[PDB]
């Protein structure tokens, strides 16, 4: 009887961490602070975040963060292979996808049945061709 | 935080196998940490904000 | 089999309020399992019903 | 003990069809996740019959996502032919060889397979296959 | 190194062997077994066809005995029985018709181990315009 | 026949552990009839011409 | 020692542009066929591309018919960002941080990569990644 | 290494025959070798050059 996960994508995520008072921002600073407790954290999204932390205090915060969030696994016996199949589908479509590891995202979130907050159309398309959860807050 | 429980062994051993872990400490830990994180306090996660981010989401994906 | 070991009382805690669960130890069992269980979540296995299916049975066999 | 969904009662569930067979694979789902395991003859037939292009992924998600019991190419053909030929001697009819090709595979898996095919209805007589038939 | 070029006889050609039908499927069977012996293969799912379709226990025990004897081409689960579904599913898309999917697994097996088929059934055909399935069609 | 020869320990040890044999006998006749399968004379694939076969290919794909 | 094929010289040989990456791709398929592996990053690059159903069938097979190096969710994410942070710092710059995940993998597992990107340039001198260009 | 073991003679020869080797020992190393080999063949592995792909490399990695 436990809820779903939230997801809170890198595109979210940055606006908090830059303090720019988008929607985005706003809206994952509500989550911390309501919905704790629900929110999770995937390996490409800490890839993607560790990456871009160039001053190495602040890295050193954000590893903090990665590693104390409930982590939402890669599996390469599936996910990769369901990655490529949306990517395929997206492409077949018409739509265009700017990064394939958001395909592999989308892919491990509905495997793990949790929901995405994004700002990323990227979700957007996904969640017309599959049945991913996604919040868009652009 | 010392407790005493009943930890099934053969299932710490076949975490032990599955992830290469040399222990119980090692399974018990993060069985823990995958479903529930670390003790991320709410002061800790409400000061990120403005922590700053340098990098370019743009490079990482296009 | 019954073990003493450290186990930090509010991930166990956290890990209870969430599974429903009285006991630490069942907890830690809970967390154990999911760890080397299946990678198909409830929800998501629940979610292929009425996905479709357009294919024909009685071609591939009848 | 492992438990094989027929592809006949994945696609009552996949279908939503609201028959006893549907219900019964939710159930599975809900209940005794753990313990369900799929095969790739199987598999085949469940992606044969995913056309559009996100079922075909889900469903992919699906197969690889079980437990598989192998097929071992040495035994479980000449096995199912041996059934097919004890089905056609008893005056049975099969309608799909590789029904008899999933059932070698469950008796040498020691796994109970659950169905709406009057295949493993057939075969369960002829064999000690556990087959859970929900037509 | 050491090339071997397999021929696979597909169910099709060899029933008409069997039942000595004089058609040109059974001759190009009786040249294959009498110039090419050693270049014919068996795979498991003609096997179980040919064993499946014997209804005398006399002629299934000589069946045996050559199902047996040939050479083997493996089904690797890892592999084959996905790529007999996506073989599947092209055909399906293109609009044609496939009569059995055991056919792509057989011809899914021949495109993993290089091996030609022999036949005469439409199918393979079908798969032959869909894959580079080298397949010689006898009817 | 017994003879002596020398045989790649390692693809022996493989061989022997992927398909569950004890002997490097079993092995080597395993790979050997996996080449070329167990003697068919032409007089036997010959005498298969009319031996019959009764049952339904369209039984058996469609 | 297992030999990764990097997506960028095995879509040289699927096209057979006759390039030296497409011509050791080919070397490497004759010679050493049993020596090389896939992973998933990769295989999940090629098949993104494969939108023709005969290709994609056909490089399916290929990628399920070679042995994988298994991605560790538990380090080799992290792996790769370390990588990247490296390159950085180095004053170079990596295209796709999906190459720093391949060559984490690849540290991980001991293999080789064969390659036409700069990226594996890139990484082989921040880190021991054994790397081989055909560009 | 060496060892004494027995080898189907016939088969031995049959071997010899089919890919033209000199030895027994020649036969029995090719066959332990094709045994633990890849399961795609040389021919399919050739075959894939010039078999197309319809993608862009640039895109999935910027």
């Amino acid at each position: 009887h436990h809820h779903a996960s939230i997801l809170i994508d890198t595109s979210a995520w940055v606006e908090y961490f830059r303090a720019t008072g988008s929607i985005a921002a706003v809206e994952v600073r509500r989550l911390l602070s309501e919905e704790a407790a629900r929110i999770a954290m995937c390996e490409p999204i800490a890839m993607e975040i560790l990456s871009g932390a160039l001053d190495d205090n602040t890295h050193t915060t954000l590893e903090r963060l990665v590693n104390g969030l409930p982590s939402l696994n890669v599996d390469d016996a599936i996910d990769f292979r369901a990655a490529a199949g949306i990517y395929r589908a997206a492409r077949r479509a018409g739509e265009t996808v700017r990064s394939i590891n958001d395909c592999l995202i989308a892919a491990l979130a509905i495997r793990h049945g949790a929901r995405i907050v994004h700002r990323d159309a990227d979700f957007d398309v996904i969640a017309r061709i599959t049945n991913l959860q996604a919040a868009s807050f652009r | 935080s010392r407790t005493n429980i009943d930890i099934d062994d053969e299932l710490a051993a076949e975490v032990m196998r599955r992830f290469g872990l040399t222990t119980k400490r090692a399974a018990v830990d993060l069985a823990l940490r995958r479903l529930v994180g670390s003790p991320l306090s709410r002061e800790f996660l409400l000061g990120l904000e403005g922590v700053g981010w340098e990098g370019d989401l743009d490079d990482l994906r296009s």
